[PDB]
DNA sequence: TTTTTTAGTATGTTGTAACTA
DNA sequence: TAGTTACAACATACT
């Protein structure tokens, strides 16, 4: 349960293997890599046969123990797959995955593949069973902040030469999605065997593919970042994202900033952050929001919301993407004009 | 489902049309809130499906009366919401009228109840016109609604109107010191809030709501002086806001009321309060902010599945923004 | 086997109906010249008989003796229609059939011959919300019907219909029955029924079923069975509050001087008595409007209201056409909006406050 | 302001002011 | 006795009222021989879609050859119009929606026609095939056999795929005018041996709104009502609309606050027993050409040529501020109209309001 | 007669297509240095070459000669695959054929060699119309493929695929077709067809083609129909005005610059045509609104609206804000009395005469 | 590092299990 | 002795 990098992955295998590996993300890209990584390095050491399989509450628990139940002492090297449930662990596959960590064999191996599991999870008596047993690989998407270190190493994998302007225009143009991203590379050297890369000849060959959540526009207009916010809205209208969800998101954090700046005139604004557990790394952007707005434009704000929202609920308008635009807008510190706001 | 005794007079009259055989077929019956108009149509059902009636009551001893105690009957059918939903669908609806249309089990009459007529959808009620206008023989319908107004006009053209009226004021107060032990002025101000009907006062009493009255009375004693009418939310955030609302409203129309001058007021049990806001608030505020109170009142109980929090803490703001000099109020559209 | 005056009274001929002579007209001299059309649309208010035209209607296309437009109602095809249950008059619940499934079922079957009759009619009612894909499936069957095939259709509120199935079809729009004839139909129906009335009571009666002979109906059952039999003025007025001498005139007048004590008191005792709020503001809202006639012309003022006539006269004089309008536009708002205020006194008394303030 | 407007404002209905005559091709008067 | 609807039809290119543009197309592909594989006729309702769909396959699958002209004569045309001809397959979008319809044609197409040169597949309200049933037919529709072609009708062709539209040439019909539909109910009822007005067939065209069917269904309509005769008399009931002199000189005593005549005309319209919301609407709609007529001289139409002088007059005298202040006080009125007690009370309302706000002769204010 | 000009000029060498320099580049580096993937998909706007290109791919893998970027066009093998007869080429209509069972007997034959080729090249037209079922069997099989089989996917909605396909195929997204390019192209038919034309009906075309080179066929064809053998100016720019749509913008350029006559034109042709009035305001409003928030930010326009992305910027930078607002406030008023109108045509015209002249006097 | 969703009614496609011609 | 009907899961459109 040593916690890695898919990068360290490699050389972990070449060092040696083991019964199980338990690796735990929700980038498809890594999971891939990792997965065929394994399965080489398998292949390699003899093994012929493998099989996929998924785990979940729907998938029959009998059918599992009958899986487990397959493994015979005499039989040749075989490699098992297995996929998490979709929402999570719970008590059965615990007691399914600890029923096939004590029926284990050198010729079959263990791979389950899925989301980070929650730290009340970690707890589970499988987790422990495998705790010498397997390795852990972490596959989480790089941020945009960690995202230009990734793509340079990656385009160092491939020998190209990559400027600073070609490495901001692929994270730009492909934030949230390593797939597109990865392919993207391959496609570039293809086109150019001399193997340099610059702004002018990236910029031909690169499209707009980009996924974004609700958080991050929220993040965006705490921060005040226009283009972003408009960017995010029209990436997530083209994704078919329900506006329902970006307004209970927008709802939580523009309440707390009315509530924290009304009630900060008279006591430090340390203690309001305390008192409402709001997390250490989001604290900057919080106090800098406040200091921003004032009063006057949280109310807008409010009004503004409301009529949006009472809209969808009845009027069953299809304008409310219009509404957040100009929400959007009025959260960046830019004046807007009435007869918008309040219809 | 309590009987009480100003149902005696009104049960009589119905049965005689019932019991005469010039009875009709489809029966509207409004009442307020706590009225017992259920206990009134439990009364009636039970007649009719009675095989071998005795006078007004029903024998209790034959074969349809064992089953309706026993709380199965074959021709009886029941039209009310999920547990979790507050309208009644129109899947319902087809599925009573297809059984109505076959020969009845018990070869008896058949009757259908209605908990509650205003929360039927527009597919739902025009499913029911056409086998309420013509239902076939030996069928009986019963409604019950709050207001005949938002009710569908075609379907109300087609059942007869029948009205309870809320006993006298003093008979209501004398009943109420009975059942419970209050206070004179505690007493009128819960009838008044029921809008004169009892049992829904004593609804009031017996539960906790008394409590979340006081405490939104202290709060806003406090908001007034202030002005700070944003702490508030927290004594009017809470499943029951509609309740709350129509309480609040009532305090500034009694408070509009005294600055004009006026004899009767809703809330006689807190003078104080009515005079302080009568005191610090003009007429025109108090106006402006009633119009709001009752509008948002309506698309709380009206718009399903719409936020709660976002329009109580809009409401406030906007209340607070009116205080302020030099703003302009809402004026009433058309 | 008792029933209803609404159901016992359907009339069983063209002559029997109230009013509505254009369109019986219209549709006699159809089926005289023999100009007879593939779809009827009849519209209108609710209780207006709609659905009682178009079962005439059927009656008289299959009747034994021939096309007429006055139905023997003795031969075996008419008793059988009055009844309901003839085998090629075929009756849809569009309200309880919005199903597509059901429409296109429909449609398979009108490709065979009527058993008995020499047309088949398809009666369809409540048509006004079958489902977009149920209207689209039958355009191309009501363009061009068989032979031997008739569509009737009823509705309410052709608004919603699509526009392409109104242009395939005749449309007769039915208006609402005058008070006169709905107060002849009444006395008319008491009278063969044997039953006690006098001329007030069927007046009340007429003005508040609002052009809807349905609604009349319903109220004089409901009067009946609470009037001991009989109709009465005393027991009409009790049934429906309606006040009594000057309970509206004396409530304006304190309006329109801004006297909060004598307003508020006049609302006090009404509701001790018990009255219908939305009454006392529809007679409120008729004082104003002749109030303002008089303004307009002396002799506008009717005869009938000499006991107050003075009184009014006098408010005439005094208040200016703006102001009594201004009165009038808020009544107007307070009657819209008692519906949906908490209490039914409550929103009254909102409305008169509201009316306090416009004095300076 | 004037009592006309005001009077009209509290009924509902809106007051236009022409605003481009030369839009108009016409004897306006 | 015959419905006219389906009586009169267009069997020939000429018959045909208006659509010009859309003939001239067809008339040149077929003499130069450009004929394509796919064609998408789009409109309003009663523009004659399908008419000019099944005239154009007459033509195709004629005896003498692809000709613009169908002769009509031969047993090809014929059994055309009568709907029966083997070779011409015509498909009810709206009764044939699910996939497993669609899957069933694309099995048939292979097949050779019977005896017409092409098998001519004719889709009636396509906008309600499932979405399934577009792709199903995407694929073929681009490349079909060389003895199939494809004619689509749809009134609102916005809910078709975008990848659809490019496969076929798109004609859009247009709504026909009031002189061409008064020239057309002419010579139907002359043809029909049924005697007419001058008067009658201008109000029946301008109430079709655009369309032939809804003329053809009013005139059936009139007839039946006149036994046998369309007068005017018999249609200006039929509509429920009372002459604009009426409606006119009501709006000339409302504007110069003659309150008395316009009680006296109020009594008068009782009398009538016409619908007080036509009154209102009528009184808007004068309103509304008047200012359409200060705007710009050539706004007024031709229907309107009785009383041109009279309108004319008014828009010269009457400032435009004066006709917005009069056009929203009846809009106000017609929203309260049903809260009203009476129809009569809340008209006679309505105008009373008008005249106590007169811009210049406001009613006398008492002390 | 005389074919269609969307059948008869197939692109039919990688020199014949238009444009899409960054698909064939790719393409042609791989053959040439013999690095091929197994499975290649292709995306982009409908009627952009998608299917020309991957038929195109299948010949030159095929081919006699060898794996060459340029296929010879005379051997046996070139012609059959053109011709659409040949053998080794399986076509599937993923549309008309979704269910799984008919997928089972598809790649059931899939381990077989190919008869006459170097490869078996599977091609798949609309494969976002496969079951849940189908899409699991193509997974399976596509996992471990034969080194003699290659797979070809052509779709245009590339959303609907699972995330398990996309990650095991190398996609090539197609680019909008410029305008030039679509000119370029319809000029070097229309000689070769013996047509008669002139620039501005070549011009008019491209644009109204917006991106899609069928669509310039398919408007060619009918103009040339429609002039009679020839293609004119005034035959091309009256067809393009029967089919025009941009009603709602072009009342707002005449509302601007106050012209009655110009407005009153437009309301004709709108009514011949038939337009909901009702929806005629909301995409006026939603104009409005849109030219609003641009003034407010230059990025708050998106490429949503690129085909009238110019049009909408002349008007924020002249319009002053003053004046989109006076005119927004006077559509939402319109809108909510259009019901009691007398009539929804009078209605919108009333409406539009007080966007022209008068304003609305606010309280105080 | 962890947070996200209005509700009702109607239509269409694909796959599996139980009961009847 | 094998096919049809009914039920479950997933996706889309309009109010
Ligand atoms: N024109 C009429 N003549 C005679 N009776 C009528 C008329 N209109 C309505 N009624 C009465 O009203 C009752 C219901 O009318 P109905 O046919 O249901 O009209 P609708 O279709 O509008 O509901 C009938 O039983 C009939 O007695
Ligand atoms: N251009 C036209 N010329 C002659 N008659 C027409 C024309 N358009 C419509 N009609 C008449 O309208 C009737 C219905 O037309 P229809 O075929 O339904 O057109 P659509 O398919 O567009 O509804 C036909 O009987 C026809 O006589
Ligand atoms: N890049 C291109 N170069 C030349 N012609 C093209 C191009 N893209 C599309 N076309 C034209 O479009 C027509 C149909 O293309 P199609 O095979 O439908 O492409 P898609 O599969 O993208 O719809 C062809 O006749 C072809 O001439
Ligand atoms: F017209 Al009805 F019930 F009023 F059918
Ligand atoms: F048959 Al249509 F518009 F009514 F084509
Ligand atoms: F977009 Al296509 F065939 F229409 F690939
Ligand atoms: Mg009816
Ligand atoms: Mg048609
Ligand atoms: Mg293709
Ligand atoms: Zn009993
Ligand atoms: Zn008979
Ligand atoms: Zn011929
Ligand atoms: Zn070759």
């Amino acid at each position: 349960m040593i916690r890695l990098y898919p990068e360290q992955l490699r050389a972990q295998l070449n060092e040696g293997l083991r019964a199980a590996y338990l690796l735990l993300g929700n980038d498809p890209l890594l999971l891939q890599e990792s997965q065929d990584a394994v399965r080489q390095v398998a292949a390699a050491q003899g093994f012929e046969e493998h099989h996929t399989f998924s785990i979940d509450p729907n998938t029959d628990w009998n059918a599992i123990f009958s899986l487990c139940q397959a493994m015979s002492l005499f039989a040749s090297r075989q490699t098992l797959l297995l996929l998490l449930p979709e929402n999570g662990p719970n008590a059965a596959i615990n007691e399914q995955l600890l029923t096939l960590t004590g029926l284990l064999h050198d010729d079959l191996l263990l791979i389950v593949r899925g989301n980070k599991l929650s730290k009340a999870q970690e707890n589970a008596a499988w987790f422990t069973a495998l705790a010498n047993r397997s390795v852990q690989v972490t596959c989480q998407t790089p941020e945009q902040a960690q995202l230009p270190r990734w793509v340079a190493a990656r385009a160092k994998q491939l020998n190209l030469e990559l400027d600073d302007a070609a490495n901001q225009v692929l994270c730009y143009c492909y934030e949230g999605n390593l797939l597109a991203l990865a392919q993207a590379l391959e496609r570039l050297s293809l086109l150019w065997p001399d193997g340099k890369l610059t702004l002018p000849r990236v910029e031909q060959a690169v499209n707009d593919a980009a996924h974004f959540t609700p958080f991050h526009w929220v993040d965006a207009l705490l921060m005040g970042k226009s283009k972003r916010a408009l960017h995010i809205l029209q990436q997530l209208r083209l994704e078919g994202s329900e506006p329902v969800i970006l307004l209970r998101t927008l709802q939580r954090e523009l309440l707390l900033l009315v509530n924290l700046k009304r009630q900060s005139a008279h006591t430090p604004l340390r203690a309001l952050f305390d008192k409402h557990r709001v997390w250490q790394n989001r604290r900057g952007m919080m106090g800098e929001a406040l200091n921003r707005l004032s009063q006057t434009q949280l109310r807008q704000a409010v009004q503004l919301l409301t009529r949006t929202e009472l809209t969808l609920k009845q009027d069953y308008g299809q304008s409310v993407w219009a509404e957040l635009e100009g929400l959007s807008l009025l959260l960046c510190h830019k004046p807007l004009a009435d007869v918008f706001i309040d219809g | 489902m309590r009987w009480y005794p100003w149902l005696r007079p009104d049960f009589e009259k119905l049965v005689a049309s019932y019991q005469a055989g010039r009875g009709h077929h489809a029966l509207l019956i409004q009442a307020l809130p706590g009225m017992g108009d259920d206990a009134l149509i439990y009364a009636l059902s039970r007649y009719l499906l009675c095989q071998q009636p005795q006078g007004h009551k029903s024998c209790g001893h034959c074969r349809g009366c064992q089953l309706m105690q026993a709380g199965t009957h074959p021709d009886y059918y029941t039209l009310a919401p999920e547990k979790g939903k507050n309208t009644l669908g129109v899947d319902a609806v087809r599925e009573v009228t297809e059984k109505l249309n076959e020969h009845a089990r018990l070869g008896g009459a058949k009757v259908v109840w209605v908990t509650d007529a205003a929360l039927l959808t527009d597919a739902a009620a025009n499913a029911l016109l056409k086998t309420l206008e013509e239902p076939p023989a030996e069928t009986w319908f019963f409604l019950a609604t709050r207001e005949p107004e938002r009710l569908l006009a075609t379907l109300r053209s087609r059942c007869r109107l029948h009205y309870l009226a809320p006993p006298p004021e003093q008979y209501a107060v004398t009943w109420l010191s009975r059942e419970v032990t209050m206070s004179q002025d505690a007493l009128l101000a819960a009838l008044r809030l029921s809008a004169g009907s009892p049992g829904a006062a004593l609804a009031l009493f017996q539960g906790d709501n008394w409590q979340a009255r006081e405490t939104l009375c202290q709060a806003l004693a406090y908001s007034v002086p202030s002005g700070d009418w944003y702490s508030l939310l927290a004594a009017l955030n809470h499943e029951q806001a509609p309740a709350r609302l129509h309480w609040l409203a009532t305090l500034l129309m009694d408070a509009l009321k005294r600055h004009h001058g006026a004899a009767q007021v809703t809330n006689v049990d807190v003078p104080g309060l009515v005079a302080e806001l009568a005191n610090h608030l003009s007429p025109s505020r108090l106006q402006a902010i009633l119009g709001d109170v009752c509008h948002i009142r309506e698309q709380l109980m009206s718009v399903t599945g719409i936020n709660r929090e976002l329009l109580i803490t809009d409401l406030l703001l906007r209340i607070e923004h009116y205080l302020q000099p030099g703003v302009v109020l809402p004026v009433p559209h058309l | 086997s008792y029933q209803v005056l609404a159901r016992k009274w359907r009339p069983q001929t063209f002559a029997d109906v109230v009013g509505q002579e254009h369109v019986l007209t219209a549709l006699a001299n159809g089926l005289s010249l023999g100009r007879i059309h593939h779809a009827y649309l009849f519209s209108g208010t609710r209780g207006v008989g709609k659905t009682s035209i178009a079962r005439l209607l059927a009656k008289g296309l299959n009747c034994e003796t021939g096309i007429t437009a006055t139905p023997c109602g003795v031969c075996d095809n008419c008793r059988e229609i009055e009844q309901g249950r003839f085998v090629d008059l075929i009756e849809i619940d569009a309200a309880s059939r919005t199903k597509v499934e059901d429409t296109r079922d429909l449609l398979d079957n009108v490709q065979y011959a009527p058993a008995r009759g020499r047309f088949k009619v398809y009666l369809i009612d409540e048509v006004h919300m079958l489902s977009r894909h149920s209207f689209n499936a039958l355009l191309k069957t009501l363009e061009e019907p068989p032979e031997h095939v008739k569509f009737l259709l009823a509705t309410t509120d052709p608004q919603k219909l699509p526009v392409t199935i109104l242009s395939r079809c005749l449309q007769f729009h039915l208006k609402a029955l005058d008070v006169e004839q709905i107060r002849h139909q009444l006395e008319h129906i008491l009278n063969e029924e044997h039953i006690a009335h006098e001329p007030r009571a069927l007046q009340l009666l007429a003005r508040a079923a609002e052009g809807s002979l349905r609604d009349a109906l319903s109220l004089t059952d409901q009067a009946i069975a609470s009037g001991d039999g009989q109709v009465s003025t005393q027991a009409v007025s009790a049934m429906l509050g309606t006040l009594d001498d000057d309970q509206a005139l004396s409530l304006v007048e304190a309006m329109v001087e801004a006297n909060g004590e004598r307003v508020m008191a006049l609302i006090n005792e009404a509701a001790a008595r018990g009255i219908e709020w939305e009454a006392l503001l529809v007679e409120m809202l008729g004082l104003l409007h002749r109030i303002a006639m008089v303004q307009l012309s002396p002799a506008a003022l009717g005869n009938d209201m000499a006991a107050i006539e003075l009184r009014m006269r006098e408010l005439a004089r005094t208040i200016p056409p703006t102001d009594i309008q201004l009165y009038y536009q808020t009544l107007l708002i307070g009657r819209k909006e008692l519906p949906y205020a908490p209490d039914r006194r409550m929103g009254v008394e909102m409305t008169l406050l509201r009316a306090l303030a416009f004095h300076p | 302001t004037s009592r006309r407007d005001w009077q009209l404002q509290q009924l509902g209905i809106t007051q236009w002011s022409l605003r481009r005559p030369g839009a108009l091709q016409g004897e306006i008067a």
